[PDB]
DNA sequence: TTAAAATATTAGTGTATTTGATTTCCGAAAGTTAAAAAAGAAATAGTAAGAA
DNA sequence: TTCTTACTATTTCTTTTTTAACTTTCGGAAATCAAATACACTAATATTTTAA
């Protein structure tokens, strides 16, 4: 099934010009399981993205799909250089089906149908080794001391732990785990969405100076900074 | 499946097809090769797949166990370590009042005859500095002396401490005696010289001048003299005496010197000749520099200087395709292009080592072009030392050779230049050529050679290795005691390594299949970790918060025999 | 009203406009039948089915009698990029109509049901008529010689017109007879692409005649009210319009055998007899005759004998047979209709304030257009075909009543005191008459022994003066006179080609 | 008599671009399974002698 | 003279076997890679033509 149409391909074998390139764009899910999908396979006659204009470039925007893992997974292997990986209209997504290359900084998505989470309300639990319904019930502060107030976010319950329940170990490696889904991305600017599946985490270094914001909430509710 | 694999595996080499990634592949999930996916990332060995892997253990070996636990590391306590209200301005007294002036006469007169390349490298007129040797008897009879006087008080003390590093004993015993010494020092008439006194006095006359240093309030008024004393006493085992004071003047150094942010050296058409000949000074004393930038590198050494000057590969290869003064410069960094594989498990393929080797021949014929003057002590001074340093990278380049990929005969190049270095040793015992075996580039270098030909006879017993082991063996005792500890700790590791000599070959390599198990290897593991342990500075960090208290099979137990028979942190003091 | 965003956001707007420029001239053409009557466009009224969009698409792409823009598809560089540009633009107004279809459906309109693989069906048939026509495009298309120029149906086909099979089958074909059914059923999967057993069901009174057409063969193929279904409709409607070659001709080839099958040679060929048609009823007789024979008189012929038959074939004319490729199902078919869509649809007093309705022009006979000229392999674009008047040489109707002249007496006999069934069979049988003299001379002049021509009546000078009347010029021509194949004219209309298909005297 | 207009060497630095590995796998050839066709025999529906 | 009585295609159904289409190892051969060059700006200053 691994198939071109012939401008794309015209496109690609002439696209090593560059040398001033920034982000490349993909909206074709076809197309897009071809061509930076990676999905392993590092060989096709032609076709070949030329590791040089992989290296090149700087962000990369997906615009209109279904999965992006329709595969087992949504792989960025090579594309080493990037910063600005960003999701439009995709409906469902994973967030652990992406491998995440080495230093990247801001993702950010709108407009989704469905979003599952990293999983990180199960591997917090590991932890402090606690009940969800005392998760949600003793080690819920709700904070919203004067900051949070800033912004509305009205739609979400907008948590956060508690500082005497936990004695600031088993927080900071809590928060830790947090992080080590990150991989050290800052930006996530969560607009128009549906359907987390999980709960809310963010990171307190992340959401304090808000370089994570929400913008249309809608669908969505209940999330705990931590 | 999450978490996946990386590379196509050992079922795709079975078969050299495409690799979906998965676990266990998507390659493996079609015909049930679980076993073959992953009995490729217990008995006893039976193959020659040790070698490889331990030459490729080899290079973080010496990374770190010829370089820094042995060489690079001070071990010290905050509590062990006294105060300095006392000899704090009274041993450097003592010593300011032993030297006498025609005490300093024929040291300097030593030094300008015998050591021409050193004050080349850091003031030329040395004459110039007897000018200060003059004003020197009569300011030490003044009080108020200005911040420039006792710069140059410095410079001379750090002069007379070069001194006492390369005169041998039999002139040092005409000029002084060992007596009032061990009187004040109180210690033992009954030694030499040679036998550490000269070392002792030595390491004072250092002292003293950093102390002279200290009276200068040098972090109050930087200025070159500073770089120019450093770079004196750098040639001293100095940084084997005081390593982490020696990386804290070299950031002192470096600050000094970039605080007049000066790139290029050779000048424009229309300067002052006085600012014309600065430029060109500051370019020998950067070059001189950043050698010793190279030589201290170490993580106790955070703050680097040649990875701003670039390879000397990337300009030498367009062309391709004073004169030792850059020449010294030219094959120390070479040695940095050489050698950041020293903790980088990557191979330096087969081009750029080889583009180094046939670059080195000209390098060779550099040296070749030098002269030596048998007059000149300076001249053989000047020449020797660059015979020293193209063997020494010859013999690296060609060591990384066998290692990476095995290049035919790179052991007999080893065993080639191996002697050429051991017959540069034996020159170096007759007349105007003893002191020659006191500069610390053979303490370097001889370990790492001692080193890797115990490690290759070890495993690999070639009787022209096992030869250069007793050639090497002898060559242990022919060293002066300048060196000190590190020489005796040398002697320990020539000990270790042949202790370890006896263990490999007496118990067979045991495995499972390929993870071979030997208590050899575990203890080679160890030696590492022990002293990377006490490379880190976060128990000193803990300590130094205060209320934060500091915390804390036969495979194993001969491992626990010869590591609790022979302590690798033998090596510290 | 949850249907917003997903319906809005699941496109660039360069598509939507693409679209909406597509559902305007839908409008357009609604109120040019004023569908929706006559700015006045609401979202709950416009009706969508696949004829509707089906109709439509006839009305717009193929619909090329428009004698302003007449002959852009006689140029080959024209109508190379044409065709793909119509199919491309095909392609994409079913998309469009289709996003209409779910538009009406969040107003609520209940009168737009799509039925898509009707629509699909379309598609393929277009894009295998395209694909026919696009790999016919050269000689040296590749470097083959003849067998992309070997039809399988003509090089079978005027094979099959000799009288002597001789190195082919002694063993079955020493009957033309014979050779004619083989005939019927290879042109059947040719024309009527099929199965064995939809081969098998044709009885003489499913065939009937073009009513706003008169030259449509109507295969009125309904499953008889119980499949597992009452209310009968399963509609599958074919057709056999004829030839302009008189060698792959349907209904040439069914004349002939049917004279052979019915009269035959008057000594040795003693044929089945032309039926009884007196006290017939309807269904009695015409739905027992089968279409072809061998020893039995009602049934169909055996199944693997017609195996043996095409594979006797296919290696005479040297050609890959592959048994599911003519006995099991194709999916390149004919369309499929409920009984509820086939009764409203095409009555027109629901449609009776239209303008037009659909079953005069575009549905020839409730035939999708198409699907009438691209199994009768014809360029489907005029929608006005008036080719009848094609005829150098209308034959005389004194050589017609020679043969079957019962059929000239049966309406001279009480036409009301026969069962209906029954006087339009024979209206049917003689138009075939019609057809079978008026494709005869070529048939003589190119096999002048068949075992029609054993029978003296045709070898005297009316008919022969006739065979010099339509063969006039064939002595003095290099090339041929008739058509040949919509991408084999420049080949075959050559005599020499046309003789390189014969092996036994050419 | 020359300042003005305007290249060449070396050097310092920097950046595309091969490179020989080296890696990862594709095009083609052997299995695998399902259809097609003759083969073979088991009815079989006609099918010409042999009396009453 | 048309009921027996086994011929006689026939034909029907089963076999087999033969056909052919679909899936799978194997030599070669393209797709990355950290150097490793060859290129390549670019500057400073020596370098190539003329009246008062
Ligand atoms: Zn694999």
């Amino acid at each position: 099934n691994q198939l071109t149409s012939i401008s794309v391909i015209r496109t690609i074998r002439s696209m090593e010009s560059m040398k001033s390139l920034r982000k490349i764009t993909v909206r074709g899910e076809k197309l897009y399981e071809l061509l930076i999908n990676f999905h392993g396979f590092r060989d096709n006659p032609g076709k070949t993205i030329s590791y040089i204009v992989k290296r090149r470039i700087n962000e990369i925007r997906l615009s209109r799909m279904n999965q992006i893992s329709r595969t087992g997974l949504a792989d960025f292997t090579r594309w080493d250089n990037l910063q600005k990986l960003v999701l439009s209209r995709v409906a469902y997504i994973d967030l652990n089906s992406i491998v995440f290359p080495k230093n990247f900084k801001s993702l950010t998505m709108k407009r989704v149908s469905k979003i599952k989470w990293w999983n990180i309300e199960e591997n917090i639990l590991k932890e402090l080794k606690v009940d969800k319904r005392t998760f949600k019930s003793l080690y819920i502060k709700e904070d919203d001391s004067k900051f949070t107030k800033f912004f509305n976010l009205r739609h979400t319950r907008i948590k956060e732990l508690d500082k005497s329940e936990i004695n600031q170990i088993t927080y900071l490696r809590c928060q830790a785990i947090v992080w080590l889904s990150f991989r050290t991305l800052n930006h996530i600017k969560l607009q128009n969405v549906s359907e987390v599946f999980n709960n809310i985490i963010v990171p307190r270094a992340l959401f304090d100076s808000k370089r994570v914001e929400i913008y249309r909430c809608e669908k969505i509710s209940q999330v705990l900074v931590i | 499946t999450q978490l996946k694999s990386k590379h196509p595996c050992s079922v795709c080499t079975r078969r050299k097809v495409k690799c979906d990634r998965m676990i266990p592949c998507g390659n493996c999930r079609k015909r049930g090769q679980d076993s073959e996916c992953m009995k490729s990332t217990i008995t006893a060995s039976s193959s020659k797949e040790y070698l490889p892997d331990l030459l490729l253990f080899w290079q973080n070996y010496e990374y770190w166990i010829t370089n820094i636990g042995l060489y690079k590391t001070k071990q010290r306590d905050l509590t062990r370590t006294p105060a300095n209200l006392d000899t704090d301005t009274e041993e450097c007294m003592f010593w300011m009042n032993y030297l006498q002036k025609d005490q300093s006469f024929q040291l300097m007169n030593f030094a300008m005859e015998n050591l021409g390349a050193l004050y080349f490298g850091s003031i030329g007129d040395i004459s110039e500095l007897y000018l200060r040797v003059e004003q020197y008897w009569d300011r030490r009879a003044d009080k108020n002396h200005s911040v420039d006087g006792k710069y140059w008080d410095a410079l001379i003390w750090s002069v007379f401490t070069m001194c006492i590093y390369y005169m041998p004993v039999e002139k040092l015993a005409e000029i002084f005696s060992v007596y009032p010494l061990h009187e004040y020092l109180g210690s033992n008439k009954r030694l030499n010289w040679e036998d550490g006194m000269q070392l002792v006095m030595c390491q004072n006359f250092a002292r003293c001048s950093l102390f002279q240093l200290k009276q200068c309030d040098f972090m109050a008024h930087p200025d070159i003299r500073l770089v120019q004393a450093y770079l004196i006493l750098a040639t001293t085992t100095f940084p084997y005496d005081e390593p982490l004071l020696a990386n804290s003047l070299l950031t002192q150094c470096i600050h000094t010197f970039k605080n007049f942010h000066v790139d290029d050296f050779r000048p424009l058409l229309n300067d002052d000749p006085v600012e014309s000949i600065a430029k060109v000074t500051l370019g020998r004393i950067f070059y001189r520099l950043c050698g010793c930038d190279y030589l201290q590198s170490g993580p106790r050494k955070p703050i680097a200087l040649h990875t701003e000057v670039s390879s000397l590969l990337q300009h030498a290869a367009y062309l391709q395709d004073n004169s030792t003064e850059v020449l010294y410069w030219k094959i120390i960094s070479l040695d940095r292009d050489l050698d950041q594989y020293l903790n980088k498990s990557s191979k330096p393929p087969l081009k750029t080592l080889d583009a180094i080797r046939r670059e080195l021949d000209i390098f060779q014929y550099k040296v070749d072009s030098l002269e030596e003057d048998f007059r000149s002590n300076n001249s053989r001074f000047q020449k020797f030392i660059a015979l020293f340093q193209i063997s020494t990278v010859s013999w690296k380049l060609f060591k990384m050779y066998l290692i990476y990929y095995d290049t035919a005969d790179s052991l007999l190049k080893v065993i080639h230049y191996s002697k050429v270095i051991i017959s540069l040793i034996v020159n170096n015992f007759h007349a105007k050529s003893e002191f020659f075996n006191r500069h610390p580039m053979v303490m370097q270098t001889i370990t790492r050679v001692v080193s890797f030909i115990s490690f290759y006879q070890i495993f690999v017993e070639s009787a022209a290795v096992k030869q250069l082991l007793v050639d090497l063996t002898e060559l242990t005792a022919n060293l002066p005691t300048i060196f000190g500890s590190k020489l005796d700790k040398l002697v320990y590791l020539t000990e270790r390594l042949s202790k370890l000599k006896l263990l490999w070959d007496k118990v067979q390599l045991l495995d499972s299949g390929d993870s071979f198990y030997h208590p050899v290897f575990k203890i080679l593991q160890n030696d590492i970790k022990i002293i990377e342990l006490k490379n880190d500075e976060m128990f000193s960090l803990i300590k130094g918060l205060g209320s934060l208290v500091p915390l804390n099979s036969d495979f194993r137990t001969i491992v626990e025999e010869f590591q609790s028979e022979y302590n690798i942190s033998d090596i510290l003091s | 009203e949850d249907r917003f965003q997903e319906l809005v956001d699941s496109l660039k707007p360069r598509t939507a406009h693409q679209y909406k420029t597509y559902y305007t001239k839908y409008i357009q053409w609604c109120q040019l039948n004023q569908i929706i009557p006559t700015n006045s466009v609401p979202y709950k009224d416009l009706p969508i089915s696949a004829e509707l969009i089906h109709w439509f698409l006839l009305d717009t792409l193929i619909t090329d009698d428009k004698p302003g823009e007449k002959r852009e598809e006689t140029e080959d560089l024209d109508e190379e990029e044409e065709n793909s540009f119509k199919i491309a633009t095909l392609k994409k107004i079913i998309g469009s109509l289709n996003f209409l279809s779910k538009l009406c459906k969040v107003h609520e309109n209940p009168n737009a049901n799509i039925d898509t693989k009707y629509l699909e069906s379309v598609t393929k048939l277009h894009t295998h008529w395209i694909d026919s026509q696009k790999a016919i495009t050269t000689n040296e298309t590749n470097n083959t010689n003849t067998q992309v120029l070997c039809p399988p149906l003509l090089k079978v086909s005027l094979n099959l017109w000799n009288p002597e099979t001789n190195h082919l089958s002694e063993k079955f074909f020493k009957t033309c007879s014979e050779k004619l059914r083989f005939l019927v059923d290879f042109q059947l999967r040719s024309y009527l692409n099929l199965s064995f057993e939809e081969r098998s069901k044709i009885r003489f009174g499913s065939l009937k005649l073009g009513k706003r057409d008169r030259d449509a063969i109507i295969y009125h193929k309904v499953t008889h009210s119980a499949e597992k279904k009452d209310t009968p409709g399963h509609h599958q409607l074919l057709a056999l319009l004829p030839q302009d070659c008189p060698f792959i001709c349907p209904q040439t080839t069914l004349a002939a055998y049917l004279y052979l099958r019915f009269y035959g040679i008057p000594s040795v060929s003693k044929g089945d007899g032309f039926p009884n048609l007196n006290a017939d009823e309807n269904g009695s007789l015409l739905q027992d005759i089968p279409i072809l024979r061998g020893k039995s008189l009602t049934t169909y012929p055996r199944e693997e004998t017609f195996s043996n038959y095409y594979t006797t074939v296919f290696r005479y004319c040297h050609l890959p047979y592959k048994r599911r490729e003519y006995f099991n199902k194709c999916n390149l078919v004919y369309p499929t209709w409920d009984e509820d869509t086939f009764r409203t649809f095409f009555n027109e007093e629901n449609h009776g304030n239209w303008l037009e309705q659909p079953e005069a022009f575009a549905f020839p006979d409730k035939i999708p257009f198409d699907f009438k000229k691209i199994m009768n392999f014809k360029s489907p674009y005029t929608s006005y075909s008036t080719n009848a008047k094609k005829d150098p040489f209308p034959p005389p109707k004194d050589l017609l009543v020679q043969i079957f002249p019962e059929i000239d007496e049966y309406k001279r006999h009480d036409y009301e005191g026969l069962s209906q069934n029954s006087r339009d069979f024979l209206d049917l049988m003689e138009v075939l008459r019609e057809r079978f003299l008026s494709n005869l001379p070529w048939i003589y002049k190119f096999f002048p022994n068949h075992d029609i021509f054993q029978d003296p009546i045709f070898g005297n000078s009316d008919f022969q003066s006739y065979f010099n009347d339509k063969t006039i010029h064939s002595k003095g021509s290099p090339i041929l006179s008739f058509d040949i194949l919509p991408g084999f004219n420049k080949i075959y209309k050559n005599k020499t080609n046309f003789y390189s298909l014969l092996i036994e005297r050419p």
